[PDB]
Formats: C-alpha cells, sequence, structure tokens
C-alpha cells in the first residue's frame, strides 16, 4: 500500500526503489519460508483484509490477485509479481493455469473480468463503472481526465500479463460469455480521442458548459497518458494476435480496425502528430520496436490486405520520387528535410517488417530495382556541382545524415 | 465551488420555513435543487458523522438536562415539535447500530440503551403525557454516565472506524480542508489542500 501511495512521486526521491528492495526482501522471506505459511495459524489481521481467525498464505494470494487491477502502476506490476511468484508455493504445485482454471471453474469467468475491470478493489469501479469518458460527473479537470487513462492502462496491462503467459485463454477471458468493457474502452479510445489534442478530450461545450483555459505543460501532462495507452493497445494487439490462432474473430470485436491502422500509419510517418513529445530517447526508442513487431503479427494473420491497403497511401513510390529532390542541399527549406527523413524512417521500419517490397515494388523488372537506383543516382549527383555554374554544394551534419 | 456554499446551507437548511403561496413553493423548489446539487457524493455527511463520533456521550445527554427543561413548566401550548426531539438522539444516543459508529460509542449504547428505555420508553408519548417535578432523575443517570467514561478513548480507531480507516481513492472520496475560501479580493484556485489522512492519536 506504501507502494500505491508512491505513485504521485518523482523519480529523484528514490521511494519507489526503497519500497520495491523492501517488497523483494519480504518475497524472499515467504519463499524461504513457505512450508510453515501455508498452515491456518492464527496471525495478525492486516488492514483491508475481510476479518477472520485463522490467516493462510492462499488468502494473501488470493488479495493480490483481486489487488492485481490496481490503477497505480508499480503497485500493479509488483502484485503481478508476487501472484506469479506465490503461486506455485501453495499446498499443490499446480502452475498458475491450472489454478486459475479451478479458480475460474468455482466461480466463472465473471470473477476474472471484475478483477481485471474493477479499476482496484471493494467498491465497483474501472472501466466496467465508466466505459467512455462520457458517464463521468462535474467540471472536468486535468487532474480528473487522467484517471480514466490510468484504468484504460491498469486493465490493458492485466489482460495482456495474463493472456501472454499461457495463463488464461483469450476466447475464454474476452469472449462472448459476459460484458467484458475492454473493446469498448479500446475502441473509443483509438477512434474518438486517439490522433486528437486535449480540446478534443474536453470534447465540445459538453455538460460542463464552461469553455475555461489550458496550462502548456498541462497539454503535455495529458499527451504523456494518451500516448502511454496506444503503445499498450499495439502490444496488446500483437499478444492476441501471436498467442490465439482464432484471435482474428474476437480482434473483429474491436469494430475500429481501421482506425487501429489509422494510428499505426500516422505512429509511422510523423509520431509527434499524434504528441509524441521529443526530448526523451527512453519513450521513442521503443516506439519502432513495438511497430515492427505489430507488423509482424498482423503479416501472419487474415489482415495483410487491409493494412497493406492502408499503408500504400501514406508511403507511395511515386511520393518519394516526387519528394526526394526539391531543392536540396539547400541553407533553407528544412521541412522538405525533415519530411525526407520522416519518410526515409518509415522505409527503414518496413523494411525490419519485411513488407518493404510490397509497398514500393519494382516496376521495371529488368534486375534492377526502380526506387533503389533513382535513389542511388539522385545521392550519386547531388553532391555534384551541377551544370556550369561553378558552385560546390556544402554538406552539414544533417545533410549528410540524410544524404 | 460546491463546498464553501455547502456547509452555510447544512448549517442553515436545518431551521426553514416556507409559504403557501407560488412564490413560497418556488422558493422550496430552488431548495430542493440546490439540496439535490449539493448532497451528491456523500462525503461530506460521512465526514459530519465521524466528527460527530468524536463528541462525549455523556455532554450530549447533559444538553438534554437544558433542552427539555425549557419544555418543562410553562408551555399552555406543549406542542408536537419534541418529536423530532427524540429521533435526533436515537439516530445518535439509541441506536445499536448507525453509520459511523465506533466501539466508544457502541459501549454507551450497550451500557444505557436498555436503561434509559426502561426508565421512560416510548419517550415521544410520556414525555408530554408527565410533566412534574419528577424529571429528578436525571441526576441518577448521569452520575452513572460520569461515572462510566473511564478512560479517555485514546485512539482513532476506538473513536471512528472512518477517520482511522479513510483512503483516498480515484474518482471518488474527494474532501477538501474546511476554510480556505477566503472570498476576498481575489478569486481562488480550488488548488486547496484536500484531505488524505488523519493521525491515530487523539
Amino acid at each position: 500500500e506504501s507502494l500505491a501511495l508512491a505513485h504521485a512521486d518523482e523519480k529523484s526521491l528514490g521511494t519507489i526503489q526503497q519500497c520495491c528492495d523492501a517488497i523483494d526482501h519480504l518475497c524472499r522471506i515467504i519463499e524461504k519460508k513457505h512450508v510453515s505459511l501455508n498452515k491456518a495459524k492464527k496471525r495478525r489481521l492486516p488492514r483491508g483484509f475481510p476479518p477472520s481467525a485463522s490467516l493462510c498464505l492462499l488468502d494473501l494470494v488470493k488479495w493480490l490477485l483481486a489487488h492485481c487491477g490496481r490503477p497505480q502502476t508499480e503497485c500493479r506490476h509488483k502484485s503481478i509479481e508476487l501472484f506469479y511468484k506465490f503461486v506455485p508455493l501453495l499446498p499443490g504445485n499446480r502452475s498458475p493455469n491450472l489454478w486459475l482454471k479451478d479458480v475460474l471453474k468455482e466461480e466463472g469467468v465473471s470473477f476474472l473480468i471484475n478483477t481485471f475491470e474493477g479499476g482496484g478493489c471493494g467498491q465497483p469501479s474501472g472501466i466496467l463503472a465508466q466505459p467512455t469518458l462520457l458517464y463521468l460527473r462535474g467540471p472536468f479537470s486535468l487532474q480528473a481526465t487522467l484517471c480514466w487513462l490510468d484504468l484504460l492502462l491498469a486493465a490493458l496491462e492485466c489482460y495482456n500479463t495474463f493472456i501472454g503467459e499461457r495463463t488464461v485463454g483469450a476466447l475464454q477471458v474476452l469472449g462472448t460469455e459476459a460484458q467484458s468493457s475492454l473493446l469498448k474502452a479500446v475502441a473509443f479510445f483509438l477512434e474518438s480521442i486517439a490522433m486528437h489534442d486535449i480540446i478534443a478530450a474536453e470534447k465540445c461545450f459538453g455538460t460542463g458548459a464552461a469553455g475555461n483555459r489550458t496550462s502548456p505543460q498541462e497539454g503535455e501532462r495529458y499527451n504523456y497518458s494518451k500516448c502511454t495507452v496506444v503503445v499498450r493497445i499495439m502490444e496488446f494487439t500483437t499478444t492476441l494476435l501471436n498467442t490465439s490462432p482464432e484471435g482474428w474473430k474476437l480482434l473483429k470485436k474491436d469494430l475500429c480496425n481501421t482506425h487501429l491502422m489509422r494510428v499505426l500509419v500516422q505512429t509511422l510517418c510523423e509520431p509527434a502528430s499524434i504528441g509524441f513529445n521529443i526530448g526523451d530517447v527512453q519513450v521513442m526508442a521503443h516506439l519502432p520496436d513495438v511497430c515492427v513487431n505489430l507488423m509482424k503479427a498482423l503479416k501472419m494473420s487474415p489482415y495483410k490486405d487491409i493494412l497493406e491497403t492502408h499503408l500504400r497511401e501514406k508511403i507511395t513510390a511515386q511520393s518519394i520520387e516526387e519528394l526526394c529532390a526539391v531543392n536540396l542541399y539547400g541553407p533553407d527549406a528544412q521541412v522538405d528535410r525533415s519530411r525526407l527523413a520522416a519518410v526515409v524512417s518509415a522505409c527503414k521500419q518496413l523494411h525490419r517488417a519485411g513488407l518493404l517490397h510490397n509497398i514500393l515494388p519494382s516496376q521495371s523488372t529488368d534486375l534492377h530495382h526502380s526506387v533503389g537506383t533513382e535513389l542511388l543516382s539522385l545521392v550519386y549527383k547531388g553532391i555534384a556541382p551541377g551544370d556550369e555554374r561553378q558552385c560546390l554544394p556544402s554538406l552539414d551534419l544533417s545533410c549528410k545524415q540524410l544524404a | 465551488y460546491p463546498q464553501a456554499i455547502v456547509y452555510p446551507f447544512i448549517i442553515s437548511s436545518e431551521s426553514y420555513s416556507f409559504k403557501d403561496t407560488s412564490t413560497g413553493h418556488k422558493n422550496k423548489e430552488f431548495v430542493a435543487r440546490i439540496k439535490s446539487k449539493l448532497d451528491q457524493g456523500g462525503v461530506i455527511q460521512d465526514f459530519i458523522n465521524a466528527l460527530d463520533q468524536l463528541s462525549n456521550p455523556e455532554l450530549l445527554f447533559k444538553d438534554w438536562s437544558n433542552d427539555v427543561r425549557a419544555e418543562l413548566a410553562k408551555t399552555p401550548v406543549n406542542k408536537k415539535n419534541i418529536e423530532k426531539m427524540y429521533e435526533r438522539m436515537y439516530a445518535a444516543l439509541g441506536d445499536p447500530k448507525a453509520p459511523g459508529l465506533g466501539a466508544f460509542r457502541r459501549k454507551f449504547i450497550q451500557t444505557f440503551g436498555k436503561e434509559f428505555d426502561k426508565h421512560f420508553g416510548k419517550g415521544g408519548s410520556k414525555l408530554l403525557r408527565m410533566k412534574l417535578s419528577d424529571f429528578n432523575d436525571i441526576t441518577n443517570m448521569l452520575l452513572l454516565k460520569m461515572n462510566k467514561d473511564s478512560k479517555p478513548p485514546g485512539n482513532l480507531k476506538e473513536c471512528s472506524p472512518w477517520m482511522s480507516d479513510f483512503k483516498v481513492e480515484f474518482l471518488r472520496n474527494e474532501l477538501e480542508i474546511p476554510g480556505q475560501y477566503d472570498g476576498r479580493g481575489k478569486p481562488l484556485p480550488e488548488y486547496h489542500v484536500r484531505i488524505a489522512g488523519f493521525d491515530e492519536r487523539v
């Protein structure tokens, strides 16, 4: 609970680190003494636990599983960590898959759905209480709007962690058995909130009926949380496609695959249009890797045609030809240089996934790639003075990098 | 700003009246709407009850000796206005189980509820029925209450479970420390310090 309380802190203090080390020390203490803690003795009752006479380790792992859907990030990560590390130390030696089978069997899938979508524990909340940001009430503030995004992040994290490790089948856990609200929240965020700004998050004169203002740092604070969810959506889609051979039917429940391709190809061409802020290498380094993994997941699925179709307008063999030589090597017009760099970076990312030929295929069929030849010729002749004006082009750090 | 209005509104709404004209009905409807927009959440009433559980549970009875003694005598018209008195006590002293109830008030209830029930019984009818100097039994009740308090309650867990196990979670349980809207020379940010917890020692 202290780790959960340290959510609204800064990484420079060290509270997260020290609390994590304390939790690992405790974890080692139970891991070295589980056979004595398994028997139901009479022990002190921790805060938040229901009243009882005897405490077992099974009650602790049930508490961890119930609190696995915590909106706080580090506490939820540690909750899943303790859950997976403590399930084997039960009276049996069953894997978490078999344990969740019988626990799911005793209480149906709805127990797991309420655990994942409950937004914590106790009172019903989370995306099940508020699937969209239209369910909220009161004057809209920058503090309140991020809570929905945190709840969506928590739900995505628990679902991804419990699906990717072969713990519960995707069809069993998010099929048509009962209400899920996860696909609805994902579709609402991808279509209505993604590829937008905070002015679209505040809708347009809703029930608040107040224009108010918006601080410059409020935009960045909203954009960080906004860009955090699209990434987790990409790993969620990748995990579903890679784990479930029949997962395309469940992916059809997204109802916004066109919008998913929209955000994917917009993250390709220019990530900063969505809201991805420059300045930190850590956030932007993970983006090409998850994009390539998502591409390789979609390519081995019955979604290749729609991905390719949505991709061609964004990257076209004629657009690169018409943009690659427009007043190049000049002291001005840096926007053309930036656009060419973005296009070539998108082409590299397409080559990483193995779709470069399909997006930009050969048009000459003479054992020599059409686009690559022209790019070579452009680079080899762009360093020449050209004609007979006796002017040798100069190259700077950016021009050499783009060449 | 729904707090600097909500505290004086709760103070004022205890004693209201309304006429039978159209303007009175309009005022009643407007007060109803204001209460509807002001009573949302329920955190304020929980805070009020939790703070009321810290009250000494015999002094509240001692002020009873200050209140119904005003009824005793005079009263050419006794009236039925004392019907809210018994509800006010039984919602705070006579109920064996009330929201926010701690162990101290529970012990006081378990040790005096049957006592004053057999002392008067159905106090609404009996109090208006009998009007004489028989009310000297308040001393008999109050001496026992004064020697029954014994130690102070001490920590918050024995006083009020709500204050001891208060916890601020997302999108609900929003509470602000009272006395921050000065209302002078400037508008207020609403950054205003909010309540996060209570120290366990009283």
